[PDB]
RNA sequence: CCAAGCGUUCAUAGCGACGUCGCUUUUUGAUCCUUCGAUGUCGGCUCUUCCUAUCAUUGUGAAGCAGAAUUCACCAAGCGUUGGAUUGUUCACCCACUAAUAGGGAACGUGAGCUGGGUUUAGACCGUCGUGAGACAGGUUAGUUUUACCCUACUGAUGAU
RNA sequence: UUAGUGACGCGCAUGAAUGGAUGAACGAGAUUCCCACUGUCCCUACCUACUAUCCAGCGAAACCACAGCCAAGGGAACGGGCUUGGCGGAAUCAGCGGGGAAAGAAGACCCUGUUGAGCUUGACUCUAGUCUGGCACGGUGAAGAGACGUUUUUUCACUGACCCGGUGAGGCGGGGGGGCGAGCCGGGCUCUCGCUUCUGGCGCCAAGCGCCCGGCCGGCCGGGCGCGACCCGCUCCGGGG
RNA sequence: AGUUCUCUUUUCUUUGUGAAGGGCAGGGCGCCCUGGAAUGGGUUCGCCCCGAGAGAGGGGCCCGUGCCUUGGAAAGCGUCGCGGUUCCGGCGGCGUCCGGUGAGCUCUCGCUGGCCCUUGAAAAUCCGGGGGAGAGGGUGUAAAUCUCGCGCCGGGCCGUACCCAUAUCCGCAGCAGGUCUCCAAGGUGAACAGCCUCUGGCAUGUUGGAACAAUGUAGGUAAGGGAAGUCGGCAAGCCGGAUCCGUAACUUCGGGAUAAGGAUUGGCUCUAAGGGCUGGCAGCCGACUUAGAACUGGUGCGGACCAGGGGAAUCCGACUGUUUAAUUAAAACAAAGCAUCGCGAAGGCCCGCGGCGGGUGUUGACGCGAUGUGAUUUCUGCCCAGUGCUCUGAAUGUCAAA
RNA sequence: AACUUUGAAGGCCGAAGUGGAGAAGGGUUCCAUGUGAACAGCAGUUGAACAUGGGUCAGUCGGUCCUGAGAGAUGGGCGAGCGCCGUUCCGAAGGGACGGGCGAUGGCCUCCGUUGCCCUCAGCCGAUCGAAAGGGAGUCGGGUUCAGAUCCCCGAAUCCG
RNA sequence: GGUGGAGGUCCGUAGCGGUCCUGACGUGCGAAUCGGUCGUCCGACCUGGGUAUAGGGGCGAAAGACUAAUCGAACCAUCU
């Protein structure tokens, strides 16, 4: 057989993101003494849409407390923040809508986005739009932090990770029916080489496992076992059900 | 004149998609295409710029809010828990 | 061919058991002699010709031939043997006309004559079968039809001794 | 009416996302019928253009054992040649598609070959990857359980290898100094803090103070240091280990 | 200049002004000042605007490719007439004039809106502003300085012909194939349709002559019948524009729909209505339209061209989209929708001989990765024995090295 | 001399052209003169053939410069090795400057340049390549040749340094 | 009753494609062309150049398609 769709998507080629138009990297500020030991204060200057990305970025601007510079950062927009609108980060800031904060110091059930996954890493959970992470415990003797995660999941992260407090904009975003293909072709020509998807009953058994036959059906089990080699592993990889999902 | 019965605002859709599709999709298209009353200056103005973005022609303000409504019911939530917490936390 | 019977009677008008002798190669087989450095594979269409095991017509013999109709047999293939619905069909069946609507061969006549509906490549669907790739004298749909100016034959056209 | 449609259903072998049933709109998708229309046909005819045709000029190719009239015979079981008969008369033109089992391509069908290749798997033999145990890098210290001051093992820690993240490696650890609170008989401590939250301004390249020094005539002109901007430290800061 | 037998104050051609500078129209402003508005008003084809300041007044700015002016009439062009060696930027006369109009076409500038689970480059390069370290002279012989007006010097290197396609390119060729662009007249007409014409171009597509047999290829027409032909209406044929009327089943209420089915259509002569400018009126200008009526022809009139046959059903696929370049365009593929599965980053999935390697990832579960089904509607039953997948494990059979 | 040239008729393309100009590609096919051997599937007095000679002129039109998707050295890593990965990532990555102080040299020797050192100040953070359709200052009118012209000549301008 | 002008909307040109005639041609004009008739024609649209992916590899709205007239594994030289 010759290497099928799913390998071929590692060797970047033809399978790399579309990136050209993007604005940035969004992240939070790189932590530094103001945020460390106080507060330090920002002015959204303009909301803007990032192709690709379902949220809305906020061009948030800073002063250098070391140099006479303005900073300007790429913020996930938390909902609710305007332009012209101060923004607050570090130890010492208020807990409102749009100030990034440490965790550890956020009350328990507190609401937050872009959240730093380790402590300085500038934001990696609960970054997709409408989503968010919920404070749920501190352990001030370990110095950490247990938060629910937008899956469901529940982490232990460090109490000095910082985080944006609110929830992320643009949600309900999947509630509208694309109604087109031609819609969906416009989703992923922003975003990368995936659309649209031929089935593997579709092809020969050259390209696919489930490929071939006088009939497309897929003749073995979809269920593939975790260590299925690069190739094989395609189906419902170590799935550990299937079938509706009824109940709790 | 009515000119519809019931598609409304769908009815630039003709007969494709489906009945109960083409029903979902004019809640949301009638919200996002809406001008909302401003809160800053008053003036009915707010207009969806991109999907989460609404800006007001009036007074030129941009606003990180929901992706087919001004405002999510989940944001609006939280905003008020926020609030609440941060009396509790300084009482 | 024999003749037990049938035929009210009566073996043989017309039939004919139990037996038995043949013929034919328009059925299917059996065989594997020719062709695998290829003889174009069904059916229809078109066109000519030939067979007789005669359906009609001419001339006849026999009837359980009064007439009418019909049946059996003789010489006999000159001339005919049609229009249609369903089916790819050959075959079949029905409608209708007719004197009659007989049966066949010609490389199961005839694809450098056509057509390509079927079969019989590659696409695709269903059912059964197979773990599968895939398979199915099981259904279904779409799927390139090449060359003649040579020789002969044939048709006409100049001509030759 | 072996077609179509509607019913029937012990359905060789229908059936529920190997999706079942449906249904508007749409289809160069498959099928049946009806109106209309017509040369599809009965049943063919005529007309136009370009050919074919004949001429001047110019001019290939495919193919070819020798060739080129038949009947029958026998024959590798369908002869152009052979046997026996029928018969045979130069050189040619336009057509034609019966034959040359015509040309085209070492048959794709079928079989054989100890010839392959694409694909599959419960074939045989392997293999990348992957999971798992051991040895090495590979250290420090407390306890628990063992074995005879040593030694194996479990847990808990450590950091310095090793790894990860951030940054223009910009304020880390400890102490000092200062502020609000508490409280014991003004002082000592429990112990915390390090000066920015109203507004879509501004914000660097030192003010001030103290101490030295230079040039010119106490006065002018101009420099250096320190405090302002606490001190000492061994990994930049964190996270792992 | 053409026509002129007859008519035609006729028909045809032609009737300029560059860049840059100055001025002025025109266009635009989310610019300013006065003032304070409901009996709300202003206003567009639509919108849309206002106590966060509308109307109304008076200003400011930007673009001005338009006109005037310098350029510049000296040139160019038209026409008439003279000269030369006559291969002269030859010399002269006259002219290059005055108005109208438009959903017209092309280009451009501007205003305003709609669409996006799409938001539609970067950099070289140039500019303005904030700050105020500094510098400049001591009343003059003025200084620092000047993005103002003149003036002075220079701008090297490579490309530049021509073809650009029924004959200059690629298909072996002057090959009916392929091969990226710009400009774009009159008539008819909805029209960049087809048909005819002007400017420009060409010589019929690698030959001609003469015939007018068959068989062809490509066009037509056929009495009576009307699918009887054929596997099958293949092919051809019918319908066709526009106006007025009229329009079913079914439906996801959007459609179906040009459903189906009718009537009308020429020419000519009229009538009415639909506007602008100047000063309920008067005068002067005008742009094509619509409707109605009479008359009229051998019932012919969308006269060529252009230009849907229709209906009743069944199967499949929802649709638009895609596909086997060169035998299959489809019911196959995709699709929105639906449902599963893995993964919280020392991660999932994947690449890579190799690493502190790489893609997803400028990502973070409303995400990325892997499958099935295939819009909507309605539903999706029972089976965990088999084969898979998955979860628990010292309780524990087998189990390598050390 | 059917085919060349001129004149005259009759026609066609019919501004989405058989018109007028370019890009890519060609590479002299362009223009003048001559030939009529070969070639231009008849002919030719003709041709894009052959032969003999000419023809492309720029500050202002392009390249040249910028970066784009991307490509690609160094440091480093990997690699038996030719090498490969990688493009800011394991790097002492600045050869610059207003100004100030010490000197040295010169000249329109008055005093200013230049020049050496020291002090002071200093993110760019990635060499380099990448578009004759993107970004990118500034040229227009008239005349002129057999063949070139926004390039030559005349006139009038303009950008940069 | 008007205004308005949405649409993977409809007729239809350029363009793009290539249904049927199983038409032409089939030692062709052509190693795929020609005619009529046809599909679509604001979008999942058409197209130039630049750039990226290279052979058990790529790329594939999936036909074992395409990868220089070569594809169920290109082409070149060698082993030979
Ligand atoms: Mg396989
Ligand atoms: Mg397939
Ligand atoms: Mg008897
Ligand atoms: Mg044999
Ligand atoms: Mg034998
Ligand atoms: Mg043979
Ligand atoms: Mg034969
Ligand atoms: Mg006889
Ligand atoms: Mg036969
Ligand atoms: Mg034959
Ligand atoms: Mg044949
Ligand atoms: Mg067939
Ligand atoms: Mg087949
Ligand atoms: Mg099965
Ligand atoms: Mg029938
Ligand atoms: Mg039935
Ligand atoms: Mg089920
Ligand atoms: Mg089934
Ligand atoms: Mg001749
Ligand atoms: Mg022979
Ligand atoms: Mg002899
Ligand atoms: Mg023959
Ligand atoms: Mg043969
Ligand atoms: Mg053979
Ligand atoms: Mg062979
Ligand atoms: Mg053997
Ligand atoms: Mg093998
Ligand atoms: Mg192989
Ligand atoms: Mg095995
Ligand atoms: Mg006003
Ligand atoms: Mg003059
Ligand atoms: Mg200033
Ligand atoms: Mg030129
Ligand atoms: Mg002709
Ligand atoms: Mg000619
Ligand atoms: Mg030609
Ligand atoms: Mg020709
Ligand atoms: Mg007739
Ligand atoms: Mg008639
Ligand atoms: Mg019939
Ligand atoms: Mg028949
Ligand atoms: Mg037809
Ligand atoms: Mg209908
Ligand atoms: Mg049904
Ligand atoms: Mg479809
Ligand atoms: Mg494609
Ligand atoms: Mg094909
Ligand atoms: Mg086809
Ligand atoms: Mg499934
Ligand atoms: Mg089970
Ligand atoms: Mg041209
Ligand atoms: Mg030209
Ligand atoms: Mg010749
Ligand atoms: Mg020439
Ligand atoms: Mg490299
Ligand atoms: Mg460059
Ligand atoms: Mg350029
Ligand atoms: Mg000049
Ligand atoms: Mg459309
Ligand atoms: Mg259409
Ligand atoms: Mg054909
Ligand atoms: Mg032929
Ligand atoms: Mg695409
Ligand atoms: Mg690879
Ligand atoms: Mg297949
Ligand atoms: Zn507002």
């Amino acid at each position: 057989g010759r290497v099928i769709r799913g390998q071929r998507k590692g060797a970047g080629s033809v399978f790399r993101a579309h990136v050209k138009h993007r604005k940035g990297a969004a992240r939070l500020r790189a932590v530094d003494f103001a945020e460390r030991h106080g507060y330090i204060k920002g002015i959204v200057k303009d909301i803007i849409h990032d192709p690709g990305r379902g949220a809305p970025l906020a061009k948030v601007v800073f002063r250098d407390p070391y140099r006479f510079k303005k900073r300007t950062e790429l913020f996930i927009a938390a909902e609710g923040i305007h332009t012209g609108q101060f923004v607050y980060c570090g130890k010492k800031a208020q807990l409102n809508i749009g100030n990034v904060l440490p965790v550890g110091t956020m009350p328990e059930g507190t609401i937050v986005c872009c959240l730093e996954e380790k402590p300085g890493d500038r934001g990696k959970l609960a970054r997709a739009s409408g989503n968010y992470a919920t404070v749920i415990s501190h352990n001030p003797e370990t110095k950490k932090t247990r938060v629910k995660l937008p899956s469901g999941s529940k982490k232990v992260i460090s109490s000095a990770n910082r985080a944006v407090v609110g929830v992320v904009a643009g949600g309900g975003r999947i509630d509208k029916p694309i109604l087109k293909a031609g819609r969906a072709y416009h989703k992923y020509k922003a975003k990368r080489n995936c659309w649209p998807r031929v089935r593997g009953v579709a092809m020969n058994p050259v390209e696919h496992p489930f490929g071939g036959g006088n009939h497309q059906h897929i003749g073995k089990p979809s269920t593939i076992r975790r260590d299925a080699p690069a190739g094989r592993k395609v189906g419902l990889i170590a799935a550990r059900r299937t079938g509706r999902l009824r109940g709790t | 004149a009515k000119r519809t019965k019931k598609v409304g605002i769908v009815g630039k859709y003709g007969t494709r998609y489906g009945a109960s599709l083409r029903k979902m999709v004019k809640k949301i298209e009638i919200s996002q295409h809406a001008k909302y009353t401003c809160s800053f200056c008053g003036k009915t103005k707010m207009k969806r710029r991109a999907v989460g973005i609404w800006h007001c022609g009036s007074c030129m303000k941009t606003v990180a809010g929901g992706a087919w409504t001004y405002n999510t019911t989940s944001a609006v939530t939280v905003k008020s828990a926020i609030r609440r917490l941060k009396e509790l936390k300084d009482q």
